[PDB]
DNA sequence: TCTACCGATAAGCACAACTACCTCTCC
RNA sequence: CGAGAGGUA
DNA sequence: TTGTGCTTATCGGTAGA
């Protein structure tokens, strides 16, 4: 009874003068799963 | 209903009126220019009643009404009581005259009055 | 202008029906008279005048209407003042008045005003070209008396309330010219209907 | 049907019959106002332009009401004499 | 007359008229079962059912309070309100 | 109702003549039934003639096909349209005191010669000596849209009129009930959402011909307004009739005492009230 | 962009008034004349050459003389100088919220983004104008929601794309007003909140409700429903539906009887009998969905003979037929026939993106 | 084969079915089970595809 | 000479769009 | 306890 | 998405003293 989802990752790179942002539902037989 | 463009300036004309000239003359709001005209038309529309354009399929206009229907007169080649009538002219005849065609599928008969 | 004299003839023989069915004594030659007659009778312009009269009940000769018909249309309330004036020196307690046109809120209000003392009809041109009693779907119509009323009230042991309502603007109350209180006896063509005008 | 010839006839009489239904049908169409001129007894040249155009009668009947309903009206009236062949080439014992 | 206008002076609405030489023993063309589906869709109970509901209870609403007294007249629940001094019954054996 | 559907029928003394019935009908039918100016006219223009006093000047040519179609004369529409000019006079807020009209059978106009058997109509302007009717745009938006919708034969009020034939009219003959078929007509007007009524108009339109209508048995198609202008119980009678028509016609058999009890009741308080809560809390009041 | 053929109520008195074409262009409401002089067009000759109307009627040419009259009255001496640009720059100023770009910005970004050129947009507007007349002349037939020519389906690339924008944006502005919290008075692991869009996801796929694609409120429901275990078939026929968001669903209208175009794309034999029917169609066996395309097609269509458009405002054209790629004015061609008739054959051979549509029709000459 | 818009022809099916050694239209003669005496009407009889719904008796009693 | 009610027409707002049941699936 | 979707007569 | 009412309200729109 849980979630069949993906964890999203991208760079962040904060200039002054791979982070987790949200997990997204996964289909079956996608171009990611088992 | 009548545009014309200027030689010159290349602009829609306006039509006037001179009243020393007594002439129809046309000239451009952007330049100086009055030419001549011709005919004396300024206006010209074929009179045409379709008003109501993509809306005469959907809701019945009734353009063309049906004649009407009786149950009086008796036909002659067959007994059947049912006929159209209607008022036309004739091919050389002045006048109205009442034709009556039968309303029988198979009979396919027309008499005048 | 053949036509306003046409019409006019008409109005006239509709108001005569109307009051031969309503019970004024209205003798047979102004009732079967042609439009040839009536023409004749009339002369060259009648100017709206000749045809105000004054008819008195059959059984009764103290009650009497005239019917008052107006010079011009668009009438206001001059007109009406020397009307109820006229009707005050004559001693008349009824009146029909057949206008052209719509009256103004003002005479509305005149004649409301003053309807306890005398009683006014008014009627429209258009409305007596054609008599609504002379047709094939209006049944006949009775006005009962007052003995009627209370034998029909008694017999079926019903209040004046408890009874079908007619509207006083209906065009049969108007051309028998009730007023309310009074019931009617309705035969359909056997069952009869009474209707109490309200 | 009773064998193969008789269903064979049952056809072509229902072809028939509907081929004579919708010309009844468009004979029918012409009862406007616009060919009161052709309906008289007189003299007319357009006699086989009424026939010639067969597709356009469709459209036309398509694109009115009245002239729809009554299309509608003198096809059940051609279609019952149609539909008054089953108890010919009918049997009694036939269950339907 | 199927692709939109029949040759174009266009059309915008048509009404379907339709006649099936087939039956339904010798089978349909794909076109003839098109047609036979536009023209049957506009058969549902349940498209068009809440106008005799609506049209029973407003005329219930109206009728319910209407009875026949012992005096044989045809009264009303509010008022004893008289509706008609005797009902029809061609058959009055009742 | 904008729809407001009459019924007129016909008179009884023209079964005399022969094929009486149908001439009768026909002859209404041409009188009292709308005809636009615009359906006559083919061609619309304006011509610059240049005492005349008018600047611009508008022609309209008609065929004499459709004269003859409509049983109608060059003197005839121009009378129409003057009278129509002269009747209501409420529109075309200009500088215009009258406007008079001429006509022609051959016009000096060599823009197109197509037609040659085309009658022209001048509509020339009137100006008291002044130049606030000089523009074109005025004239061609005022003018020609005015003049277009003016009625040539019967009258604004009446939209269409077709002749129908029935079995079992709404109401029946005085007491000759042998025939079985009438030719009756049927006349639909523009809703008149004053306070003057669609059938006291119509009276006054069958002025010319009222001899040919029988009167007598004439009621309008609606329920509500027949109940003001005839009486509750034609209103009554009427409600009846198309009470067992739509029964019949949904092809179910109802006893007569039930739609007598259900007339009877609709209409106590004298008005047809409707079947929602207005209606009622009305008729409770 | 939306053109817009109604009566004039601006500066219209009691004898003037009838029907203008009028431009609602970033909530303007500027006269078309105007904008057509504006985009380097300085002739009303040419502008009438633009709009190639090829047809007489008198109601055509009184809206376009009362279009002229219009802009004419509008801006004082608007055909020389560039008193429309100032005027169309002072319009676009005039709004709630106006764009901070310029004139000359806002007329390259935000007017037909994919034609480059100034004067070759005056010449898709010419032609947007004609079609627009042509239309109401009755020559051309208007656009029906019924047929499947002018619909497009979304089952997962843009149905949930929408979701994870704005959900995105959710995310950034917590995330900037926290870090404007906590700035002024850090790692980038914190400011950036990892649990609202997985919660958002979470609420739209349990409760149903979906984003509506015109409206930020107002989520519309029936997007994602379950799926049938009793036997395969059923789950078969799930995964495969097409649904019409139509409002109201008890009055559908038109869009409930089978239509000429579900030839062989949807079913027009199985519809949900009940309140839905005509909204829900079964896909047909046959039927795929194209997706988009990652190659450019513009250089293989520009090397089987076509030409681009010409940049000149004051040549016309014979009888070059229109060339659209994707609602866009890419060039002209001479012949359409033998042109399609090539690049079906570069299709074929496995030249071309095989989900591609190649549409020449006689009417239109495009 | 019976493929929905390629349906063979009846005249098809009532050779199969004659060459089987049955009727040409599907009907049988039958014996009444009860009394044992023969029915003058022959009964059409053919195995049809069935299923069986979801819908029971007892899921409705309430 | 200057209103006092009366009338026609947008306009914006409401209530209403059938019964008796059985299911799942978030709260 | 409600709410949302499907189905039965 | 319409179907009826229902109340403002909004301009004239007539007499009218
Ligand atoms: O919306 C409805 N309102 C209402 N009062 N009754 C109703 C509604 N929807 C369905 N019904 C009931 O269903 C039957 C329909 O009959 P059905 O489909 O079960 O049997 P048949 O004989 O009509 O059709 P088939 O299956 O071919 O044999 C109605 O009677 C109605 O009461
Ligand atoms: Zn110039
Ligand atoms: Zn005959
Ligand atoms: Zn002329």
């Amino acid at each position: 009874n849980m979630t069949y989802s993906a964890r999203i990752k991208v760079n962040v790179q904060v200039e002054v003068f791979d982070i987790l942002i949200g997990s997204i539902p996964v289909m079956v037989k996608s171009i990611l799963c088992k | 209903s009548t545009m014309k463009f200027c030689r010159e300036c290349n602009n829609i004309l306006y039509p006037k009126e001179d009243k020393e000239q007594k002439i129809l003359l046309y000239a451009c709001r952007n330049c100086d220019h009055q030419e001549v005209a011709d005919n004396s038309c300024v206006y010209r529309n074929e009179v045409h009643h379709s008003v109501s354009e993509r809306t005469q399929i959907l809701t019945d206009v009734a353009s063309d009404p049906t004649l009407p229907r009786t149950k009086a007169v008796r036909c002659s080649k067959c007994q059947h009581r049912e006929a159209v009538f209607f008022q036309a002219t004739a091919r050389g005849e002045e006048g109205m005259t009442l034709f009556f065609v039968c309303c029988n599928p198979n009979c396919g008969h027309r008499w005048r009055e | 202008t053949e036509e306003e004299l046409k019409r006019l003839y008409r109005i006239q023989k509709t108001l005569m029906q109307m009051l031969r069915d309503r019970g004024y004594f209205i003798a047979d030659s102004e009732l079967t008279m042609t439009k040839q007659q009536f023409i004749r009778k009339h002369g060259d312009n009648m100017k709206r005048e000749d045809l105000v009269t004054l008819k008195a009940k059959r059984n009764d000769n103290s009650d009497q209407l005239y019917i008052f018909f107006p010079d011009e249309a668009k009438v206001g309330v001059k007109t009406m003042k020397m009307y109820t004036n006229r009707m005050k020196s004559e001693n008349v307690f009824r009146a029909i008045l057949v206008v052209q046109q719509n009256l103004t809120p003002f005479a509305r209000t005149c004649i409301s005003e003053i309807s306890s003392k005398f009683h006014l009809e008014v009627f429209q041109e258009a409305e007596m070209l054609v008599n609504i009693k002379e047709h094939v779907l209006v049944p006949e119509h009775q006005v009962l008396t007052t003995e009627e009323k209370k034998t029909l009230l008694e017999r079926y042991t019903v209040k004046e309330t408890q009874l079908p309502r007619i509207q006083v603007t209906d065009p049969i109350a108007r051309y028998f010219g009730l007023k309310r209180g009074q019931v009617v006896k309705i035969i359909r063509p056997r069952y009869v209907t009474y209707r109490y005008v309200v | 049907s009773s064998d193969l010839q008789s269903r064979k006839n049952l056809t072509e009489e229902i072809s028939y019959g509907l081929r004579e239904a919708e010309q009844v049908c468009n004979k029918q169409q012409l009862m406007v106002e616009s060919w009161r001129d052709f309906l008289a007894v007189n003299g007319e040249d357009k006699e086989e332009d009424s026939v010639s155009d067969l597709a356009r009668f469709c459209y036309e009947r398509q694109k009115s009401a009245t002239l729809s309903e009554l299309a509608v009206s003198a096809f059940k009236d051609a279609y019952r004499d149609v539909q008054a062949l089953a108890y010919r080439y009918g049997d009694q014992s036939n269950s339907f | 007359p199927l692709r939109g206008a029949k040759g174009k002076t266009t059309t915008e609405s048509y009404v379907p008229y339709g006649v099936i030489e087939n039956s339904f023993l010798t089978g349909l063309n794909p076109l003839e079962s098109f047609v036979h589906s536009v023209t049957s869709r506009d058969s549902s109970f349940s498209g068009n059912a809440d106008l005799p509901g609506t049209l029973s209870r407003r005329l219930m609403f109206f009728m319910r309070d209407i009875y026949a007294a012992y005096d044989g007249t045809v009264r009303n629940s509010f008022g004893n309100q008289l509706v008609q001094f005797t009902y029809e019954t061609d058959g009055p054996v009742e | 109702q904008r729809e407001q559907t009459m019924s007129l029928y016909l008179s009884e003394y023209l079964s005399k003549k022969k094929h009486g019935f149908e001439y009768g009908s026909l002859e209404i039918k041409n009188h009292l039934e709308k005809l636009s100016f615009s359906e006559i006219v083919s061609t619309s223009m304006i011509i610059f003639s240049p005492v005349p006093l008018s600047p611009w000047v508008c022609h309209f040519h008609i065929s004499e096909k459709v004269l003859k179609r409509k049983q109608l004369s060059a003197e005839s529409v121009v009378s129409s349209l003057n009278e129509q000019y002269k009747s209501r006079n409420r529109e075309l807020k200009l500088d215009i005191v009258d406007l008079d009209i001429q006509n022609t059978n051959h016009c000096s106009s060599d823009d197109q010669a197509m037609k040659d058997d085309n009658v022209c109509i001048t509509v020339t302007v009137v100006e008291a000596s002044k130049h606030s009717v000089l523009e074109l745009d005025a004239i061609r938006l005022v003018l020609i849209p005015f003049l277009l919708d003016s009625p040539v034969k019967g009258d604004q009020g009446i939209k269409k009129v077709n002749i129908l034939w029935t079995d079992r009219p709404k109401a029946p003959k005085r007491n000759g009930n042998h025939l079985a078929g009438e030719l009756y007509l049927k006349v639909t007007m523009y809703g008149d959402r004053g306070k003057r009524n669609c059938w006291t108009a119509l009276l006054e339109t069958c002025l010319p011909i009222m001899d040919m209508i029988d009167w007598g048995r004439s009621h309008p198609d609606n329920i509500r307004q027949c109940c003001s202008v005839y009486g509750i119980d034609a209103g009554r009678s009427i409600f009846v009739a198309n009470l067992e028509s739509a029964v019949s016609d949904t092809g179910k058999e109802i006893l007569r005492e039930h739609l007598l009890l259900v007339a009877d009741s609709l209409s106590v308080t004298g008005e047809f009230v409707a079947l929602n809560a207005k209606g009622w809390s009305k008729q409770r009041q | 962009f939306i053109v817009r053929l109604s009566e004039n109520e601006k500066a219209e008195d009691y004898k003037r008034r009838e029907k203008v074409l009028t431009v609602y262009f970033l909530s303007t409401e500027i006269p078309v004349w105007l904008l057509f002089f504006a985009l380097g067009v300085s002739s009303d000759k040419e502008a009438m050459d633009l709009i190639a109307f090829d047809g007489d009627d008198a109601s055509i040419t009184n809206s376009l003389i009362a279009s002229i009259h219009v802009a004419d009255a509008v801006c004082e001496a608007f055909r020389c100088g560039n008193n429309a640009l100032t005027y169309v720059e002072q319009q676009i100023k005039s709004t709630k919220f106006p764009p901070a770009e310029s004139v000359d910005e806002c007329l390259h970004l935000y007017l037909f983004p994919g034609l480059q050129s100034l004067k070759k947009k005056a010449r898709f507007l010419g032609y947007m104008v004609k079609c627009l007349l042509n239309s109401y002349a009755g020559k051309r037939k208007c656009e029906n929601r019924d047929s499947f020519r002018n619909k497009r389906i979304e089952l997962a690339g843009e149905l949930l794309e929408r979701e994870i924008r704005v959900h995105l944006a959710h995310a950034r502005r917590k995330m900037t007003r926290a870090m404007q919290k906590h700035l002024s008075g850090k790692p980038i692991e914190h400011y950036l909140d990892a649990s609202v869009i997985t919660n958002g996801l979470s609420r739209a796929f349990s409760t149903g409700a979906w984003s509506h694609p015109f409206r930020k409120m107002e989520r519309v429901s029936g997007v994602v429903a379950n799926l049938g275990r009793a036997n395969p078939l059923q789950t078969l026929i799930d995964l495969r539906r097409t649904r019409q968001q139509v409002l109201y669903t008890g009055k559908v209208g038109d869009a409930r009887y089978p239509h000429p175009s579900h030839w062989g794309r949807v079913c027009f034999l199985s519809t949900p009998d009940g309140e839905n029917c005509g909204l829900v169609k079964n896909m047909s066996l046959l039927g795929l969905v194209s997706t988009q395309s990652l190659e450019s097609v513009v250089e293989k269509l520009f090397a089987c003979g076509m030409e681009e458009l010409m940049d000149d405002t004051c040549t016309p054209l014979f009888g070059k037929h229109k060339v659209l790629l994707n609602g866009d004015w890419v060039g002209l061609c001479a012949d359409s026939e033998s042109f399609v008739a090539e690049l079906k054959s570069r299709r074929r051979q496995s030249e071309l993106p095989r989900e591609m549509e190649i549409k020449r029709d006689k009417d239109d000459n495009e | 084969h019976a493929t929905p818009f390629s349906t063979p022809g009846v005249t098809e099916i009532t050779e199969q079915l004659h060459r089987a050694g049955f009727s040409r239209w599907g009907n049988e003669r039958v014996y009444n089970g009860r009394s044992g005496e023969m029915m003058r009407s022959m009964i059409f009889m053919g195995p049809t595809f069935y299923q069986r719904l979801v819908h029971m008796s007892e899921d409705k009693v309430k």
